[PDB]
């Protein structure tokens, strides 16, 4: 969402380690949002077992295509309710042009109606606004 | 010698049942953390009346993964909601649980807490023997891996505080190494015994307050909050998704401090964070 | 859908010994082994046995006991 | 806070040292080494046991009874620096210890190890389930 | 030369949740919290008090009550 977490209950910080205003560490009592992100994290049981481990985030922005232009694309997905079903098509086309979301849901999808014996389609784009959701025969 | 990514999460967290809501708590400022009889009772032998409980710790799919449902209901509801979430972060990351069946796949948890299986060994001639296979730790990755068919390794590590980011590390390690494609890195912990916090404020590390006052000058104790979660870790060559990169990572441990072993030893947590960056 | 058996904070002890105490939950509707008991019909209610408890009793004492019934 | 200890841990202590000293080290030449400890522990019967009477049962036996204390402990008192972890794999667990440790030690991580294999029977009602299981032996 | 606190079979739930029984173990050696008692010598021996029975007792019913004794 490119903003960290506001910390709570930050009211007076510690009078038994500068850094809480000294210019050094800036504990995160607002919304800020992040510019150039490369992070670390803690984890110390109490037993005295500690670890850290550094992160770098991956930054990248969606490219300009010439398909979803004027080429409707096709939704489909599974669960086990008619619910987990309309919930996921309702995903699809709130975001009907995000494409590599579209096509995670899509490799989802396939799943054996032995255990997801619920699906539904969705065509995005295009002046078909056509979706069915039914229930699914077993066997093979 | 191969890059690892963090290509999958999800997990159910106080007053959040999926990780949106766990985010519309974090920026709306919501202090997850509550006053319930949720857990057990209104404040109990002088506990405080605040912890981070988990909305509903009843629910699960019980066909869907397979298990008859005597057998259901002695399974500890980590392990239970561990099985969901951990489905519910192989697929947040794009990828078909199925298209990693029979992989060298591993599973890696950290857990501190299993109560649920006291509560099932109690009565003796009440009792069915398939509890264990419900509620013995190692059942808590193992069992798993049995559903996932994931034939890589299947481990539970116990740390304490830290385990599941240990296990987080343990894991990254295995596949930057060869032995894995893909990993379930997963962190269990769930209040049920209120014995358990007496003893944690009998060593005074617990806030009656009920809070935990991060930075501020008023710091008594923490306050216990249960949580299940899980990341799905891989090699780039093989996530669909990208959240982030793991760069390091290393685990140390404070040696013999003077000042007892709760003790935080800040001159050896140094050490931990040098030997993973500047030079190395 | 369905909820499940979540060990409740009260299940958990204050310690204890107990082979002496006894909890018995009956179940008078047609498929429950305990259906007999619906022909113990009293002025058209139906009564658990006086005798009933008795039986019970001497049940929760062999208990104790380590021993059964007979 | 003896009294409170799993004597699992209790004779961990002991046996560690009989085994550091076993190959001609003295314990302390390693005092503040890159040196782990994994410990294989399945059973932690003694914690609950020190549980239940909660006006009678004091809060430092968490510090000689959680799992991780198996190892943690273990590193507290030799000065032991490295990594310290318990794993539980059920009958397995020490012997994939003995190998968590010896692929530390071959990739650089450290230089010696101490690794640990743990299994008290305290509580009766462990056996009877595996019994309803019929993986025992009445045999025995 | 000193042997320590091995838990004992007995430790262990061994019947299930049950708010309505107690047992207390008094040790009297100088260590113990419970050393006091050992100033109810009558006639030489230190026999428990007889408002002693009383005391567990109360002690005993706040339990089931989830009260304390105050």
């Amino acid at each position: 969402h490119g903003v960290w977490a506001p910390n709570l209950h930050y009211h007076t910080p510690n009078p038994e380690i500068p850094a809480l205003q000294d210019g050094r560490l800036q504990v995160v009592d607002r919304p800020l949002p992040i510019r150039g992100g490369n992070v670390g994290i803690n984890s110390f049981g109490f037993g005295g077992s500690n670890v850290h481990v550094i992160l770098q985030p991956n930054s990248r922005p969606a490219p300009p295509p010439a398909q979803h232009a004027a080429l409707p694309r096709l939704l489909q997905a599974s669960g086990r309710t008619l619910e987990a079903v309309q919930t996921l098509l309702e995903q699809g086309l709130r975001h009907s042009r995000d494409l590599a979301f579209v096509g995670m849901l899509n490799e989802i999808a396939a799943v054996s109606p032995v255990a997801m014996p619920f699906r539904g389609y969705a065509v995005l784009g295009g002046e078909a606004g056509s979706q069915e959701v039914q229930q699914v025969p077993g066997s093979k | 010698m191969e890059e690892v990514v963090i290509a999958g999460m999800s997990g159910k967290l106080p007053e959040s049942e999926n990780l949106e809501e766990f985010w519309a708590n974090l920026i709306g400022g919501v202090d997850m953390v509550t006053a319930d009889d949720r857990r057990w009772k209104a404040g109990l032998y002088g506990l405080p009346r605040r912890m981070g409980k988990l909305k509903d710790l009843s629910r699960f799919d019980a066909s869907f993964f397979g298990v008859h449902s005597k057998q259901a209901n002695t399974m500890d509801p980590q392990l239970r909601m561990l099985l969901e979430v951990t489905y519910e972060a192989i697929v947040d990351g794009g990828i078909n649980p199925a298209s990693l069946r029979g992989t060298s796949t591993g599973v890696w948890v950290g857990v501190s807490s299993s109560d649920a299986s006291e509560a099932l060994s109690r009565d003796p001639e009440t009792l069915v023997g398939y509890s264990m296979i419900g509620c013995q730790r190692a059942m808590m990755a193992n069992r798993l891996s049995f559903f996932f068919d994931f034939k890589g390794p299947s481990i539970t590590i116990d740390t304490a505080c830290s385990s599941s980011l240990l296990a987080l590390q343990s894991a990254y390690q295995a596949i930057r190494g060869g032995e894995c494609s893909a990993a379930v890195v997963g962190g269990l912990n769930v209040l049920l015994k209120p014995n358990s916090s007496l003893q944690f404020m009998k060593l005074g590390m617990l806030s009656q307050d009920g809070t935990c006052r991060s930075f501020d000058a008023e710091g008594t104790g923490y306050c216990r909050a249960e949580a299940v979660v899980a990341v799905l870790l891989t090699k780039k060559s093989l996530a669909r998704r990208v959240y982030a990169t793991i760069l390091n990572a290393g685990t140390n441990t404070d040696g013999s401090k003077e000042q007892g072993v709760t003790f935080p030893s800040g001159d050896v947590q140094e050490q931990l964070i040098r030997s993973l960056y500047a030079p190395a | 859908s369905q909820a499940w058996d979540v060990p409740s904070a009260a299940d958990f002890p204050s310690g204890s010994s107990c082979s002496s105490v006894a909890v018995y939950k009956f179940d008078v509707s047609p498929e429950s082994p305990d259906h007999y008991l619906v022909d113990h019909c009293i002025d058209g209610r139906v009564l658990f046995p006086g005798t009933g408890y008795l039986w019970l009793t001497w049940k929760t004492l062999a208990r104790a006991l380590s021993q059964n019934l007979e």
